[PDB]
C-alpha cells in the first residue's frame, strides 16, 4: 500500500510501488493532499494531484487510502456553498452530512426510466411556448460571451420556488468575483432557500475542474433516487473541456480533433446521460440538467459544441446580432429545438401553442425573401402582420417571469388573430395592460386554469367575452 | 494455463500469459475477482485480443468500465470469440453488446451461439433482384425508391431529423411486412430506446423483433461492437430458416468514432482528420456481411451523423460507397420549417433507371429536380438584383419552385407532439399525380402556403378554401 | 421623353459597369484571403499529424 | 549539501543535480555567481527558478538572464524561497527589473520587507461586491464600454492600431482623479516608450505615486514571463497592508502568455492548439485571480492586449476575455479610415450595461446607438455592390444617422497632440448622453457628416457646421 515520488511538475505526479492501487483510486501524500490514480503502467503509477502541488519533493512517500473517489450528500447541503470535494467554502461551518458516494456511476438502463410528460417551467415565453423542457430533459444552452447564456440558467432556478423542486448550479472554471454575484443574486430572490453551489474556479487545480460537474452530478442523483426531483446546471461544459486537455497531455496522451483527446465524446457523455426520468418501480424520481457552451464567434460547427449538441434531448441557440438589433432574450427560433417538445407541457399550451414553432419558421424564411422580392401578395401580408405581432409577444425583459396561467391567455389571443388592429408598437402596451386587467376584472378565469391545467369551452367563451371588453376602448 | 493484467490504460488493457499457448486476435478474455479484504472491491469484466506484442503480452480492449482493476490479477481465456445466442427464442427480446438480456423477462434458453466475427458471403452466391418498395413518404416514394433487398443510408447533422425519419420507417415498412425485424442503437440514447420499446410492447410489434443497445454512456469498446451482435442475430434468420429480414441502424458514425478513440492507446499511428489508419476496412467487414444471397434478404435502413455538415469527413465519406440508395438532410430545409428536410438534388438511388420504374414516375422525378436546379441558381441571384429585374420565365420559375419544395413536406405519425397534427400516409400513385399537377402549372392559383405539412394535393385545394381563397 | 429614355439607358449602363467592377474587385480579395485560409488549414493539419506520429 | 551542480545547459532552460534528499521545492529561486578562473572562461551572475522535479536527484530550472558562457559542472546555490522583492511605502517613485532590483541609478531601496512573487489569490469570503462607475472622459468607452471601479478592462488589438496611445491617455485621466497609488509594468515592450513615460512623470510631478517595473523586448523568456507578477507583488501591498485603493497599468499582457509558450517548449512538454504550451488558461488565472478588490481596499487595472494577426480566435487573446469586467476591440478598419480611438461600438461590451447599475437615460442612449449601428452593418454587405441610389426611404435615413454617429465617437486626445495640431480634450459623462441622444432623435440632422470628426461636446459640431458653411 505505499509507494514514492519519481517525478513532480504542473500538477501531475508519477509514484513507483504502490502495487495494489486500483484504477480510479485516491492516494495521499506525506504533505496531506490528495490524488488520484488514472494510469498504472508495468512499473509507475501515474497520479493527478487534487490541490496545491508545490510541497511535494521527488523522493517523498505516498500512501494507498483503500478507497475510490467519493463525495458526502444529504439534504444539509442545502443552503451551502462547497468545492468539487466534500469541503464548504462559505463562512458557515461544517456541513455534517449522512453518508458518502462515488462519484463515477452507471446511468439508469432502458427499462429503469420513463418517458418525460411533465413541465420544467422558466417562465420565460420564448422557452416555455416553442423550447419547452420536461422534468428528466437535457437541455443545452450555447452562444458566445456576453450573449445571455448565465441569465436564463438563474431566470429558470428562481422560478422553482412554488415547486418541490432541489437546484444545484456548478461553476466549472468561473471568476471568483461572478461566483460572489451569482451567490448573491440566488439571495437576494430567496433561491438558496432550495439551493447548492458547487464551485471550481479558475485558479483550483485543474483536476479539480474535472470532477466539479461529477461531483455535483452525484448530489443531484441522490435526491432521484428518494423519489424527489432534481435540476442540475454546468456554468460551462466547453471550460470542463479545455481543463481535460490539460492533465491529458500533461500525462503525455496523444491527441486528437482541434488539440483535445480521443475521449472527449466519452467525457460529457458519462456526465449527461445520468439525467433521467425514472419509472414507477424506481419510485418516479427526476434528475434534469442544463450544460452551457460557449463558441468563438457565433459559430456552432467545432468540436466541443459539437460533441454537446449530438448528446443533449434539445438546445437554445443565443445570437449577438439578434441581442444588438433589440430582440431579447436573444433566442434564434429557427436552430433551436426540444426532443421532447409537446409532450413536456400542459394541455392548454398544446391547445395554444402546439403549432408555434413551424408557423415562426415560415416567417423567418418569408423576412429574407420579401425584402428584395417587392411584391406581397395578400397571403403574405396576412402572415407578415401576424409574425410581427408574435414576435413581439414573445419578448421578455430580466427579473421578471410569467406564470405558465398568464402565458397561455396572451398567446391564446395571439394566436387566435385579436390583435391584427392593435399597432406593432402599440402591442408591448396591450400585453402589460390586458395581464393587469385579468388580475382585475373576474380572475376567476386565471385561477380555473391553474387548475384543471386545460382548455375547455367554458374558459373559451369566459376568455372571448373578456378580450371584447378591452378592445371596445380602441378607434 | 492463465493470464494476468500488466497494464490499465483507460479503455485498453495489456495481459501477459506466461506458458505461451497466446490466445488469438479477436478472442474473449473473462476477469471474474472477489475481493480478499476491505480495501478491494469485486470485478465482473469482459475483454477481446486486439494485437499481439513481443514478451508474452496482448493487447485487449475492455466492453465495461476498467475501474477498480489491479494490475497481477488473474485473467482466463474462453478460447473463441464473443458467442452471442442465436434462434427463435431471441425474438421478442432486448439485449447488451455480450448478448445478454437487458430486459427483466429471464434467462434465453437458445440452444445455439455463434461468434460475432464471421467471413463475409462469397461472390459466387449473391443475388440482386431489383423491385419498388414503398414508404407513405412522398420524398423518398419518388425521387429515392428504396431497394427490397439493398442498403439505404439517411445523411445529417445534428438535429436535422434523421431518428424522427427512421422511427417513422419502420412503423411504416415493418408494418406492412411479414418476416422478422432487428433494430440496433449504435451510441444513441437510452431515453429513445426507451420509447421505442413501449411503442413495441403497446403495438405488439416485439413478438416479430430483435433490440440491441449499449448506448452512448458505454465505453469505447463496447459501442464498436454492439453493431456485430445486432448483424450475427439478422444473418441467422437468412442463412439457417431462409426469411427475409429488415436492419434498421441509428448512428452507424459512432461505431467510426469509438474505433478512432480506442486506437491512439492500441499504439497506431494517426491518420486524416483523427481517424484510425484503419477506417475503410474496419467499415467495410461491417457493411460487405448486410446482403441478400440466394437463401433470403436483409433490407437495411442506417442514419448516419455528419459532424459538421461536412460531407467530405471521414466517416461519411468512406460510407457512401456502400449504399443501394442515399437520403441527404439539409439543416436549410429544416430551419423553414420543411421536414421531414430531404435535400431533392443531392438524393439518389439504384432504382431511377428507366428499365425499371414506371414511365412518368421517371419524367416528374427528373422535371423536379430541373426546376428546383435552376431555382437554386437563381435565388441566389435574386437577393443582390431583385425579384423586379428577371424575366417571366424565371418569374415562373420561382412561383412553382416554392410551391413544389413545399408540397415534399408530409406530417408523420411519430411527429404529432413536434407538428400538431395527427400525421398521413400517402401510396405511391398519389405521389406521383400530386407532383405531376404542380410541375404542369395547374395550381398556379393556389397560394405557397398551402403545401405545409400536408398529405395528399385534395387537401392543398380544400385548405386553401378553409384559407378563403 | 427621347432625352429621358436615352439618359436612362446610359445611368442604368454606368451603374451597372461600377457594380460588375465593384463585384469583380470583391473577388479578387476574397480569392486571395480564400488562398491564405487554404494554405493555413493544410499547414495546421500536417502539424497535427505530425505531432500525433511524434508522439506515438 | 546546500548547492547544486549544472548538467545540461540549452537556450534558456537549464538542468541542476543536487544531494540525494536535498532538493530544492518548486519555484525556488537558485544562484550562480562564477568568477572566471583562466581566460577561456567568463564570468556570471545569474538566478533561476525550479520549475519541474525530473527524477536521479535532478531539477529543471528556467534562466532569469542569458545562458550564453554556462558551462556544464558549475556549483548552483539554494536560496531556501522564491523570488523575493523588497515591498512597502520606500517603493514609490523608484524603476526596477523583474528580480525587484532597481535600475534607476538612485543608490539600494531599504529592505525594511520582502515578499515572495508567488502567494494565493483572496478567498470568496474576502471578495467584495460592489459596482460604481469610474469617469475617464473618452466619450466611447463612457457611453458603451463604462469602467467598473475595482474591476479589469482589456483593450485588444493588432499592431499599430492605438493601444499604447490609449492607455497613455488613460494614465492621463483616471490616475490624474484616482488620487492613490499607481503601478505600472511593462511587459514584452519598447524601452523608447519606457524611457519617454519615465522622464514625462519627473516633469509632472507624478512619479510620487508611483512605482515602476520593466521587461522589455530583449530580454530573455523567463523574464518575460515573472514581470507581470513582479509590479502586482507590489500593488497588493498597499491594498492589503495599508488599505488603499490602487491602480495596475499593464502594457502588453499577451508577451506574458507568449513567453510562457517559448519556454514551456524547452521544458519538454507536449504542444497544443497553435503550438502554445498545454498550461495557458491555468497560468493567465493564476496571474489575475490576485488582480481583485476586497473589503480593505480597490486594484483596478487596465490592460493593452496584442493580437497575433486580426485574429481574435488565437489561444492567448481568447484566454483572457473570460477574466475581464470591460472588454475594448481595436480595428484596423476606423484605424484606416482615420477614426481615432479605432474602437468597435460592436464587439466592446461591459458588465455595467445593465438597468440597475447605469442611469436609465444612460441605457435607452446606448442601447439605441448599438441597433443602429449593427442595423447598418446588415446594410454594408449590399451597398459595397450595388451603393447607396438603390436604398430608400428608413434604409437610407438610417445610414445617415450611423454615419454621424461612427464620427461623434472619435476624439481628439491630449497625447496626441504631437501627432497633429489639434488641441486634446475631456468629455463628461453628461455632454456624451445628450449629443448622442440629440443626434439619435434627429435634431441635428441638417448639419453636415464632416462636422462630427474630432470633437469634444456637441456644441463645437454646431460652430464647426457654421465655419463650414455648407
Ligand atoms: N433579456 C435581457 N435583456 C437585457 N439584458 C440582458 C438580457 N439577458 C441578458 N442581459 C444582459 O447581458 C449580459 C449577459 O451576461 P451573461 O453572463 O448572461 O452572458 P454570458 O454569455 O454567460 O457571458 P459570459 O461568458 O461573460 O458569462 C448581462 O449584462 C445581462 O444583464
Ligand atoms: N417530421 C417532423 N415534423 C416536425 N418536426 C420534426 C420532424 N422531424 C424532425 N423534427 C424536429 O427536429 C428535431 C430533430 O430531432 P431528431 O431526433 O430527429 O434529431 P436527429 O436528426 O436524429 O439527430 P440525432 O441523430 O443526433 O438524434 C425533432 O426533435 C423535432 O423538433
Ligand atoms: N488618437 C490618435 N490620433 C492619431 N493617431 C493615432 C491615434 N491613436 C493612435 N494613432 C496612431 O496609430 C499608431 C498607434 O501606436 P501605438 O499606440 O503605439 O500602437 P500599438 O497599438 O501597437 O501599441 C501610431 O502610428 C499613432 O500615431
Ligand atoms: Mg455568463
Ligand atoms: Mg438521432
Ligand atoms: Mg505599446
Amino acid at each position: 500500500d505505499v509507494g514514492t515520488v519519481i517525478q513532480v511538475g504542473d500538477g501531475i505526479a508519477r509514484a513507483h510501488g504502490l502495487d495494489n492501487v486500483m484504477s480510479g483510486e485516491l492516494v495521499e501524500f506525506a504533505n496531506g493532499v490528495m490524488g488520484m490514480a488514472l494510469n498504472l503502467e508495468e512499473n509507475n503509477v501515474g497520479i493527478v494531484i487534487l490541490g496545491p502541488y508545490t510541497g511535494i519533493k521527488e523522493g517523498d512517500e505516498v500512501r494507498r487510502t483503500g478507497r475510490i473517489m467519493e463525495v458526502p450528500v444529504g439534504e444539509e447541503l442545502i443552503g451551502r456553498v462547497v468545492n468539487a470535494l466534500g469541503q464548504p467554502i462559505d463562512g458557515k461551518g461544517p456541513i455534517n452530512a449522512k453518508e458518502f458516494r462515488p462519484v463515477e456511476r452507471k446511468a439508469p438502463g432502458v427499462v429503469d426510466r420513463q418517458p418525460v410528460k411533465e413541465p420544467l417551467q422558466t417562465g420565460i415565453k420564448a422557452i416555455d411556448a416553442m423550447i419547452p423542457i420536461g422534468r428528466g430533459q437535457r437541455e443545452l444552452i450555447i452562444g458566445d460571451r456576453q450573449t445571455g447564456k448565465t441569465a436564463i440558467a438563474i431566470d429558470t432556478i428562481i422560478n422553482q420556488k412554488g415547486q418541490d423542486v432541489i437546484c444545484i448550479y456548478v461553476a466549472i472554471g468561473q471568476k471568483q468575483s461572478t461566483v460572489a454575484q451569482v451567490v448573491k443574486t440566488l439571495e437576494e430572490h430567496g433561491a438558496m432557500e432550495y439551493t447548492i453551489v458547487v464551485a471550481a474556479t479558475a485558479s483550483d487545480p485543474a483536476a479539480l475542474q474535472y470532477i466539479a460537474p461529477y461531483a455535483g452530478c452525484a448530489m443531484g442523483e441522490y435526491f432521484r433516487d428518494k423519489g424527489k426531483h432534481a435540476l442540475v446546471v454546468y456554468d460551462d461544459l466547453s471550460k470542463h473541456a479545455v481543463a481535460y486537455r490539460q492533465i491529458s497531455l500533461l500525462l503525455r496522451r496523444p491527441p486528437g480533433r482541434e488539440a483535445y483527446p480521443g475521449d472527449v465524446f466519452y467525457l460529457h457523455s458519462r456526465l449527461l446521460e445520468r439525467a433521467a426520468k425514472l419509472s414507477d418501480e424506481k419510485g418516479g424520481g427526476s434528475l434534469t440538467a442544463l450544460p452551457i457552451i460557449e463558441t468563438q464567434a457565433g459559430d456552432v460547427s467545432a468540436y466541443i459544441p459539437t460533441n454537446v449538441i449530438s448528446i443533449t434531448d434539445g438546445q437554445i441557440y443565443l445570437e449577438s446580432d439578434l441581442f444588438y438589433s433589440g430582440i431579447r432574450p436573444a433566442i434564434n427560433v429557427g436552430l433551436s429545438v426540444s426532443r421532447v417538445g409537446g409532450a413536456a407541457q400542459i394541455k392548454a399550451m398544446k391547445q395554444v401553442a402546439g403549432k408555434l414553432r413551424l408557423d415562426l419558421a415560415q416567417y423567418r424564411e418569408l423576412q429574407a425573401f420579401a425584402q428584395f422580392a417587392s411584391d406581397l401578395d395578400e397571403a403574405t401580408r396576412a402572415q407578415l402582420e401576424r409574425g410581427q405581432r408574435m414576435t413581439e409577444i414573445l419578448k421578455q425583459p430580466q427579473y421578471s417571469p410569467m406564470p405558465v396561467e398568464k402565458q397561455v391567455v396572451i398567446i391564446y389571443a395571439g394566436t387566435n388573430g385579436y390583435l391584427d388592429d392593435i399597432p406593432v408598437e402599440k402591442v408591448k402596451e396591450f400585453e402589460d395592460g390586458f395581464l393587469e386587467y385579468i388580475e382585475s376584472k373576474h380572475p376567476d378565469i386565471l385561477e380555473e386554469i391553474r387548475e384543471k391545467k386545460a382548455l375547455d369551452d367554458e374558459l373559451e367563451e369566459k376568455l372571448k367575452k373578456a378580450i371584447k371588453e378591452f378592445k371596445a376602448t380602441f378607434k | 494455463t492463465r493470464g494476468r493484467v500488466i497494464q490499465v490504460m483507460g479503455p485498453v488493457v495489456d495481459v501477459k500469459f506466461e506458458n505461451g499457448h497466446l490466445p488469438a486476435i479477436y478472442n474473449a478474455l473473462k476477469i471474474q475477482h472477489k475481493a480478499r479484504n476491505e480495501n478491494e472491491v469485486d470485478i465482473d469484466l469482459t475483454l477481446e485480443v486486439a494485437l499481439h506484442l513481443g514478451d508474452d503480452t496482448v493487447r485487449t480492449i475492455a466492453m465495461a468500465s476498467t475501474d477498480g482493476l489491479i494490475r497481477g490479477m488473474e485473467v482466463i481465456d474462453t478460447g473463441a470469440p464473443i458467442s452471442v445466442p442465436v434462434g427463435p427464442e431471441t425474438l421478442g427480446r432486448m439485449f447488451d453488446v455480450l448478448g445478454e438480456p437487458i430486459d427483466e423477462k429471464g434467462p434465453v434458453k437458445a440452444k445455439k451461439r455463434w461468434p460475432i466475427h464471421r467471413p463475409p458471403p462469397s461472390l459466387s452466391e449473391q443475388s440482386t433482384e431489383d423491385e419498388i418498395l414503398e414508404t407513405g413518404i412522398k420524398v423518398i416514394d419518388l425521387l429515392a425508391p428504396i431497394p427490397k433487398g439493398g442498403k439505404i443510408g439517411l445523411f445529417g447533422g445534428a438535429g436535422v431529423g434523421k431518428t424522427v425519419l427512421i422511427m417513422e420507417l419502420i412503423r411504416n415498412i415493418a408494418y406492412e411486412h411479414k418476416g422478422f425485424s432487428v433494430f440496433a442503437g449504435v451510441g444513441e440514447r437510452s431515453r429513445e430506446g426507451n420509447e421505442l420499446w413501449l411503442e413495441m410492447k403497446e403495438s405488439g410489434v416485439l413478438d416479430n423483433t430483435v433490440l440491441v443497445f449499449g448506448q452512448m454512456n458505454e465505453p469505447p469498446g463496447a459501442r464498436f461492437r454492439v453493431a456485430l451482435t445486432g448483424l450475427t442475430m439478422a444473418e441467422y434468420f437468412r442463412d439457417e430458416e431462409g426469411k427475409d429480414v429488415l436492419l434498421f441502424i441509428d448512428n452507424i458514425f459512432r461505431f467510426a468514432q469509438a474505433g478512432s478513440e480506442v486506437s491512439a492507446l492500441l499504439g497506431r499511428m494517426p491518420s486524416e482528420v483523427g481517424y484510425q489508419p484503419t477506417l475503410a476496412t474496419e467499415m467495410a467487414e461491417l457493411q460487405e456481411r448486410i446482403t441478400s444471397t440466394r437463401r433470403g434478404s436483409i433490407t437495411s435502413v442506417q442514419a448516419i451523423y455528419v459532424p459538421a455538415d461536412d460531407l467530405t469527413d471521414p466517416a461519411p465519406a468512406t460510407t457512401f460507397a456502400h449504399l443501394d440508395a442515399t437520403i441527404v438532410l439539409s439543416r436549410e430545409l429544416a430551419e423553414k420549417g420543411i421536414y421531414p428536410a430531404v435535400d431533392p438534388l443531392q438524393s439518389t438511388s439504384r432504382i431511377m433507371d428507366p428499365r425499371i420504374v414506371s414511365e412518368e414516375h421517371y419524367e416528374v422525378a427528373r422535371r423536379v429536380r430541373e426546376i428546383l436546379q435552376r431555382y437554386k441558381d437563381l435565388q441566389d441571384i435574386i437577393a443582390i438584383l431583385g425579384m423586379e429585374e428577371l424575366s417571366e420565365e424565371d418569374k415562373l420559375i420561382v412561383q412553382r419552385a416554392r410551391k413544389i419544395q413545399r408540397f415534399l413536406s408530409q406530417p408523420f405519425h411519430v411527429a404529432e407532439h413536434f407538428t400538431g397534427r395527427p400525421g398521413k400516409y400517402v401510396p405511391i400513385e398519389d405521389t406521383i399525380r400530386g407532383f405531376k399537377e404542380i410541375l404542369d402549372g395547374k395550381l398556379d392559383d393556389v397560394p405557397e402556403q398551402a403545401f405545409y405539412m400536408v398529405g395528399t394535393i385534395e387537401e392543398a385545394v380544400e385548405k386553401a378554401k378553409k384559407m378563403k381563397k | 421623353l427621347l432625352d429621358a429614355k436615352a439618359s436612362e439607358h446610359a445611368a442604368r449602363m454606368t451603374a451597372m459597369k461600377n457594380a460588375t467592377d465593384n463585384a469583380n474587385e470583391l473577388i479578387r480579395t476574397l480569392t486571395l484571403s480564400y488562398n491564405r485560409a487554404r494554405q493555413a488549414a493544410i499547414t495546421q493539419e500536417i502539424t497535427e499529424i505530425v505531432a500525433g506520429a511524434n508522439a506515438l
